[PDB]
């Protein structure tokens, strides 16, 4: 909103990488006030970098902050796989703390696996209650970047879905994720075509039904 | 150490008033440049600041919360309580405490306490099959309040290949969650399948055959 | 006997310009070393003495003013100087001997959403006389209309707020001054360095 930074960021352990925070507006004015925040799963945000690069004690050194206009940047050299976490940048704005997005950061453990897509029609049960969930299921992926898109009658979707992914598998390290699409029945049944893309990297894979006709 | 920790109410319905304690320790809300903050992040979602209370009491409100935000202090207890209005399912959100200073923003966290907004009383699931037009089957458990509910397959004797996703709170009220496993085209014709729901809280157990 | 530098420059609460505080320091060891030690003030300028022969020089009486502006107002802390600080706030005599000492204090003066506590005198019938100092808070009568205590057109109260925000520029942010003022009478001194 405030601020803007790359959803994700992958790198592999011992390189470099960096996550950028684009202020959008003036209302940052000087921008010298910009803290970023590592976040482990379930875990309070922890204080890395304030005033765009000094770090607090405790912090490691592979940590550092600088800034180049309006675009702040943290860098974390050495990746380890314990800096694998979302970091959100702050700044302040005439009337407010603001945070960017947030970026996933992906430390590379192993290599990528793609998905195995499978998509669910409602079933008849459901539809008799007035409502329709369409689901598609990401199986057995890694990292866990996906990007899940529905299109009914080739019609990009949004605000009617909702993602929910699994823990890391403890043996192959493998992510599973679904999202459900929600529709009155009504809605459901005025489109013929339901189908879900699933891009990773070079490869978009789209898996679909039509309606009526399962 | 400076130490920060929310308390209050897990659950709350829709027009009530939240209300959210921070009980701090190892510093003084007393010494110039010092302040006390309120921010949430709803699950999934980016952190966002609510309010700040300075050491002179000076508050501070996100614009766009202001009319239904109250911030206060209590020196003596060592307490800063945040008031919200007319609460909405929207609000549900892991609220933070934190330690101000203009040039750290926030520092010191506490660890959190998830807010649920909610206006359902105790409901059992509906369980739908998930069936396509090396195959996938499954159940999607719909509708239930409150948390959890356990998914098992074949009672129990089928493990290998489930991914019982954790659960979503829908804009209902309601939770949400489906259960998955991969099994083979080939014995999908003489073996079968079934996800045994059990919802403790309304003493419901289902079980939903599901045909490859 | 060490004279109460810390007292001054590390105080917790610092005056608002126009009600600018002043501690006279007097029969005490001045070690400026902790002044010259510190890294935090980007403003040293002398009147009248030399900063280096400091830790030489013996005076009859010392004072220490001190107060917040902003830092675009440091200028106006010196001889001769002209604007709404120097005219209506805290004058300097033009036969000045002493120090001004200036640092940074967005970290501590500044809030979200602005800080409102700092005042400055906006208006006022004259100019100050050197070391003069004016906390009323009469309406300022700009027109020709009685106000009558009653703000209105041409009615305006006399303070204004400085709304530091942690936003603004170097020049912006506000800033704590210190101003030591050295009395060289014909008597003996009560205030010399190491
Ligand atoms: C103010 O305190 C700091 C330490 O917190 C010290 O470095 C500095 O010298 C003190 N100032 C004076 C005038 O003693």
């Amino acid at each position: 909103s405030a601020l803007t930074q790359p959803a994700s960021v992958s790198g592999s352990p011992g390189q470099s990488i960096t996550i950028s925070c684009t202020a959008t507006s003036s209302d940052v004015g000087d921008y010298n006030y910009v803290s970023w925040y590592q976040q482990h799963p379930g875990k309070a945000p922890k204080l890395m970098i304030f005033e765009v690069s000094d770090r607090p004690s405790g912090i490691s050194n592979r940590f550092s902050g600088s800034k180049s206009g309006n675009t702040a940047s943290l860098t974390i050299s050495g990746l380890q796989a314990e800096d694998e976490a979302d970091y959100y940048c702050s700044s302040y704005t005439t009337s407010s703390a603001v945070f960017g997005g947030g970026t996933k950061l992906t430390v590379l453990g192993r290599t990528v696996a793609a998905p195995s897509v499978f998509i669910f029609p409602p079933s008849d049960e459901q539809l008799k209650s007035g409502t329709a969930s369409v689901v598609c299921l990401l199986n057995n992926f890694y990292p866990r970047e996906a990007k899940v898109q529905w299109k009914v009658d080739n019609a990009l979707q949004s605000g009617n879905s909702q993602e929910s992914v699994t823990e890391q598998d403890s043996k192959d390290s493998t992510y599973s994720l679904s999202s459900t699409l929600t529709l009155s029945k009504a809605d459901y049944e005025k489109h013929k075509v339901y189908a879900c893309e699933v891009t990773q990297g070079t490869t978009s894979v789209t898996k679909s039904f039509n309606r009526g006709e399962c | 150490q400076i130490t920060l920790k929310e308390s209050g109410p897990t659950l709350v319905k829709p027009t009530q008033t939240l209300t959210l304690t921070c009980t701090f320790s190892g510093f003084s809300l007393s010494i110039s440049g010092v302040g006390v903050g309120w921010l949430r992040q709803p699950p999934g979602k980016a952190l966002e600041w609510l309010a700040l209370i300075y050491w002179d009491d000076d508050k501070r409100y996100s614009p766009s919360l202001k009319s239904r935000l109250t911030i206060s202090k209590d020196t003596s207890k060592n307490q800063v309580v945040l008031k919200m209005t007319n609460i909405d399912p929207v609000d549900t959100a892991t609220y933070y405490c934190a330690h101000h200073s203009i040039s750290t923003i926030f520092d010191h966290w506490g660890q959190g306490t998830l807010v649920t907004v909610s206006s359902a009383s105790t409901k059992g699931p509906s369980v739908f099959p998930l069936a396509p037009c090396t195959a996938a089957l499954g159940c999607l458990v719909k509708d239930y309040f409150p948390e959890p509910v356990t998914v098992s397959w074949n009672s129990g004797a089928l493990t290998s290949g489930v991914h019982t996703f954790p659960a979503v709170l829908q804009s209902s009220g309601l939770y949400s969650l489906s259960s998955v496993v991969t099994v083979p085209s080939s014995s999908l014709g003489t073996k079968t399948y079934t996800c045994n729901v059990d919802h403790k809280p309304s003493n419901t157990k289902v079980d939903k055959r599901v045909h490859h | 006997n060490l004279c109460p530098f810390g007292e001054v420059f590390n105080a917790t609460r610092f005056a608002s310009v126009y009600a600018w505080n002043r501690k006279r320091i007097s029969n005490c060891v001045a070690d400026y070393s902790v002044l010259y030690n510190s890294a935090s003030f980007s403003t040293f300028k002398c009147y009248g003495v030399s900063p280096t022969k400091l830790n030489d020089l013996c005076f009859t009486n010392v004072y220490a003013d001190s107060f917040v502006i902003r830092g675009d107002e440091v200028r106006q802390i010196a001889p001769g100087q002209t604007g709404k600080i120097a005219d209506y706030n805290y004058k300097l005599p033009d036969d000045f001997t002493g120090c001004v000492i200036a640092w940074n204090s967005n970290n501590l003066d500044s809030k979200v959403g602005g800080n409102y506590n700092y005042l400055y005198r906006l208006f006022r019938k004259s100019n100050l006389k050197p070391f003069e100092r004016d906390i009323s808070t009469e309406i300022y009568q700009a027109g020709s209309t009685p106000c009558n205590g009653v703000e209105g057109f041409n009615c305006y109260f006399p303070l204004q707020s400085y709304g530091f925000q942690p936003t603004n520029g170097v020049g912006y942010q506000p800033y704590r001054v210190v101003v030591l003022s050295f009395e060289l009478l014909h008597a003996p001194a009560t205030v010399c360095g190491p």
